[PDB]
């Protein structure tokens, strides 16, 4: 049901870090501060993987075109995006980052 | 260098030299014309990175100036006045050039001129292979040919027929339409699938990662840059396209197997390998003329050991390849990049375009091209580079 | 929103959404063709708004869509290709789109493809009203069609018949000459006047009470919102033009009595009555297709009991009204329009322009559009909207 | 005011304001048509210095409207109604003007309109001289016409003919291709030359003293200000051009000696002393249209003392001069000015022309027009002027 | 009938603008600059306006349709479009009371 | 070879002079702050005398187009201007300002 990640420790505020699946799609788990939050790693508007875009404060901004999501919601931020984000859930059990197998 | 909206820029993190490369790229060779077209003492016009040039052919060899008097601007060629073997006078006050070097030699309307031999009209670098000639829009010493041409189209036994024409789209449509994995659909009632007996898939439902599906060339002994289209390696050709379920179309199910290699190479030059025959290559160039329009410089390749070979394949060309292939199988391609033209000409389609799996082939282009190009060309290098202190 | 130097919006405190709307207003019904022009299975291009639709009849049900892929951003019309009956084909890639919801549900290329179903191509509502196809440039279920259309256009035993055509002007040029009151001096020699034995003065000139002769409609309980001009109840009829005194003109002094009363409605609707003749109304739209052209749809209504009668007008109409009014009487506001594109072409005319006492109609429409429009269209509505 | 990109105009310090000047300069008399083309009430239209205008000749005297109605700024010109002999009606909502005034006098679809008499639309002076029609694109009261006409035009037996279209160029590439003491090479091969054997060399080049060939005048009693090249006297003769020393062209050596002496004059006027015969003088004009275009004026003077000579000077110039001289020779000069549209179009001509020698004189035109223009069209004058207190 | 009664002195705040209806003439504009009282026609000389729904700035009144403006106490234009001058008509305090003239200056 | 010019003081700081030679170029001579240089004087855009233009620090602003040269370098400070300037190397002597005979 859940899957390991890393230490939270490993991961400083407003990084990223790509989460990659066997036999599955990719997810982007995000550090905002001391909060971690999961969506997949595809952007919505084509095929970026968002993990390589740049996260300010609770907003991811896709390297493609400049499309934004907010890692919490899934929402679109910054427009060409305009499809939610798939979001996963996330837990921080004993330092360790842990990502649901399956969207909320 | 300042061709887009620089918000727009901003935006494209992956590819922003690319998408300002509106005018293609400097210092790189171009094929412009076949060496048929430019005979002895008769000087050529032509445009190439909006830039207007003069090709004569001198002793046999062939020269490039640019076709713009230094005096007022006005182009030398809208009245050739070529008074001695190796000059050019501009018709309106007889500025005299020399082909070989540029340098202002004489002005005959003032021969105590002291501009003489103190200015020098701009000089490109132009090569002649495989019958085709090439022009080194670019500044310095050129590199080999090599590097802007794909592997095998300089090969000694290869012999080459083409075509060229202009079309009306900027050079970057063209590119991205010829190295595109799915455009095939677009391909799929061409008289060249059915009476070539080819198979052709309708598209291609990806294979294994992101990695696998090209694979990008950073260096070859000779410096070239490109990206190979490895859809097929994992991938699965798709023969019956549906709708909800429904097949409406089929591919081709020729016994013919064309395009095993289709890898595309700075400065924009396509290789499809075999084809349109399984004995053959096709090579093919997007040439930038101005940021609307480029020149689709088409050629096929053959090898030949002996002129026996080389007679009959000219023979094969003109009265099959190039009816066939060349128009029938490419003419498609004309006007699929001309259909793309509004949505990119403000520049917003670099943006708002939602690009799907086999695009992943356009973006790795994008991005080597971005990272290897030898410059961008401005409108400045048209008019005359600007900087002040 | 942005359509126009702000130095110039700025200037006109009292209209300014309307001069800055250069492409016309959103979120509001337009006629673009009439039924009979689009048949089944036959998909049909135009561009409203500047944005360049589809319409196809499936069922003998209309549908709009979007006419560019969204993926390369290609018009799928270049080469139409509807493979099953309630789908179309985009000729590149094959990305296909259901015409009723415009959803991505298949792609010919790639059957796997992570987008099918997750994207939607833009539609439009399309309704049939009158024999005219209606398209709702907007966003979100649509209002009422009778909102934007003038009174008794809907009637149901108004029968309605016309023309269309694209005129060279933008849409706001061709609104004004239409309501203009003291414009009908350019139809004095029009042959409906003597044809049809009308009465029609050189000019409607400003009686006394102006605010009288004006009458804002902001209290429709349809939603309607318009201004009338009541020239014939309220205004005076100008028909000897004189020079230093001396007589040089005279208007027409014919028995048949029209334009009693002349209104224009948002989004850009005028309605003369009665007109061409007394027992008729005349409903003309000027449809905003991109900042230099406009669709005039021109449209005449007469009351019909019964088939016979509907026969027997669509015959006058073929023989007489079309020919004699429809382009006879207003194909001089054709180059009318056209003469006023220069002068408004840099958006300077807004500011220039020297207004006269009939022209106070004219001005409270602008005032009305500008507070009552649904929205203003933009180039970012043409080209992919734009937000961070 | 505002014609063109600030940096440019920085950059060229010595002549900023002849630069700006690309829809003329106004406030000054600018000839348009010929007299005998403009009949008793026979409206006609025009554009000057960018203004669409109107011109009638009403009991025998012109006058000239602004072609736009005061009201929703239509041409009057699109149906034109003159339903009195003073007076012109728009044919949109019948605002009258009288042709004297410009006065709104009457609006014939409201007779009690609070405009009538307190609008005024604009007129210029107009005034016929030597067959020519000049119009005043100026405000307030007009100086002498004198004053913008080169010397002699206005002598009591100057014969003045001529012949006048409209060219594709800025009026700048054409003054600067007439006052162009070195662009005489242009005109080598002309059938003037031969058929009326003159003798004109290659180029007229840089005599010995400069300040002495070129002659500024600012000191005119009739206060015309303009530069004169003296190539015949002071200048040197080029009938030898060679390229590397041996001779590959040569000038005319014709009896009839011609352009002794060259003028330039505001606002824009050449003078070409004798030509094209050693009896006759050479005036034209170089009128803006628009930033684009403009009116090529050409006129042809000849001292005649009565109708007899009139008449014979007549048929002399429908049968030789104007097909040999006005045709024959300044055909060339017409393509010639096309060929800089290119360079000069984006205004950067201006700041990247490399000039030699022999452009001295049109330096100092450039300064001259720039110190002693009367003022520079903007394109607010052709909109209607803006200020904000 | 050469001074109309407009209103007391006191029922304008400075920079305020009053319009006075004629019966049988066009409507005038009294203006309050300061303590100082002006007027003019109502009727902006480039159009229809009304300058009395305008704004005021200082002693410059600016017409609400395109913008033009005029200078209340000379009636000149101050800025574009509008380019002819507006009639003037002299403004009198008597007792408190303000009067303005039913005739324009003439100049 | 030298050519004897002028004394220091007959230019003020931050002016140009022009030195004409028979049979020869004419030369600019520079005179930045307190110190001096000297370049041949026609722009080598065009036929402008350098003499004529604005002096920038130790930078010549051409009168014709804008285009300008470091008067110590004779390099290209500013487009169009794309052919080095003639230099020549000045010598201060007892008051009195000595330009070098021939281009070095
Ligand atoms: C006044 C009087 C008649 C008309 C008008 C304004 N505008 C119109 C538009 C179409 C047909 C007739 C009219
Ligand atoms: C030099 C020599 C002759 C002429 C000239 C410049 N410019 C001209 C313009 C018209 C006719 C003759 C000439
Ligand atoms: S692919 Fe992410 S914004 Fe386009
Ligand atoms: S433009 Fe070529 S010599 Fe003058
Ligand atoms: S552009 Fe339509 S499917 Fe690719
Ligand atoms: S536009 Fe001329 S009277 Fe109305
Ligand atoms: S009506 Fe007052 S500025 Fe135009
Ligand atoms: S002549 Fe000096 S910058 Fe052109
Ligand atoms: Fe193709
Ligand atoms: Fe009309
Ligand atoms: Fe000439």
């Amino acid at each position: 049901i859940w899957l390991k990640v890393c230490a939270a420790s490993d991961m400083q505020p407003g990084t990223i870090r790509r989460v990659n699946r066997v036999g599955a799609a990719p997810l982007a788990v995000y550090r905002v501060g001391d909060q971690f939050y999961a969506t997949e790693d595809t952007c919505t508007h084509g095929i970026a993987s968002l993990s390589e875009g740049t996260l300010d404060g609770d907003v991811i901004e896709c390297p493609f075109h400049g499309g934004a999501f907010n890692v919490c919601t899934g929402m679109p931020a910054s427009s060409p995006c305009t499809v939610p984000l798939g979001v996963f859930e996330v837990e921080v059990k004993e330092g360790e980052v842990y990502v649901a197998g399956e969207k909320k | 260098m300042a061709n887009v909206d620089e918000a727009i820029l901003k935006r494209v993190k992956g590819w922003a030299p690319y998408v300002d490369a509106k005018l293609g790229f400097r210092n790189h060779w171009y094929p412009v014309m076949f060496s048929k077209e430019i005979n002895e003492g008769e000087p050529k016009t032509l445009k190439l990175l909006g830039e207007n040039l003069l090709v004569n052919r001198i002793d046999g060899k062939l020269y490039c100036l640019k076709d713009r008097c230094l005096h007022r601007g006005v182009q030398l060629s809208v009245k050739v006045e070529c008074k001695t073997k190796s000059t050019i006078t501009c018709w309106y006050h007889a500025w005299t050039y020399r082909w070989e070097d540029g340098v202002l030699c004489d002005i005959l309307t003032n021969p105590t001129s002291a501009q003489i031999g103190r200015q020098k009209l701009k000089t490109y670098p132009v090569q002649e292979a495989k019958g085709c000639v090439f022009i080194y829009l670019g500044d310095g010493d050129p590199p080999p040919l090599a590097r802007d041409t794909p592997p095998n189209f300089l090969d000694d036994d290869m012999e080459i027929l083409g075509k060229n024409q202009i079309i009306k789209s900027n050079w970057r449509l063209a590119v991205e339409n010829g190295f595109d994995p799915s455009h095939i659909y677009i391909h799929k009632d061409s008289i060249l699938v059915k009476d070539n007996d080819l198979a052709l898939p309708l598209g291609f439902a990806p294979g294994g990662d992101r990695k696998q599906q090209t694979r990008v060339v950073d260096d070859d002994v000779v410096g070239r840059k490109g990206v190979y289209d490895l859809i097929g390696e994992h991938g699965v050709p798709v023969f019956e396209g549906t709708i909800g379920g429904e097949v409406v179309r089929e591919g081709a199910y020729g016994e013919k197997i064309v395009a095993n290699d289709i890898s595309i190479w700075l400065p924009g030059v396509l290789k499809v390998n075999p084809f349109p025959n399984p004995d053959m290559m096709q090579f093919e160039w997007y040439v930038p003329i101005d940021e609307n329009t480029h020149y689709y410089f088409q050629t096929l390749g053959k090898p030949c050991a002996n002129d026996e070979e080389r007679k009959k394949y000219e023979q094969e060309f003109e009265s099959k390849w190039k009816p066939m292939a060349l128009e029938g199988f490419n003419n498609d391609d004309i006007w699929a990049r001309e259909a793309m033209v509004d949505f990119y000409a403000d520049d917003k389609g670099w943006v708002n375009e939602i690009l799907f799996e086999s695009d992943e082939a356009i973006v790795a282009w994008r991005k080597l091209a971005s990272e290897h190009n030898q410059g961008i060309q401005t409108q400045a290098h048209v008019s005359g580079l600007e900087h002040h202190h």
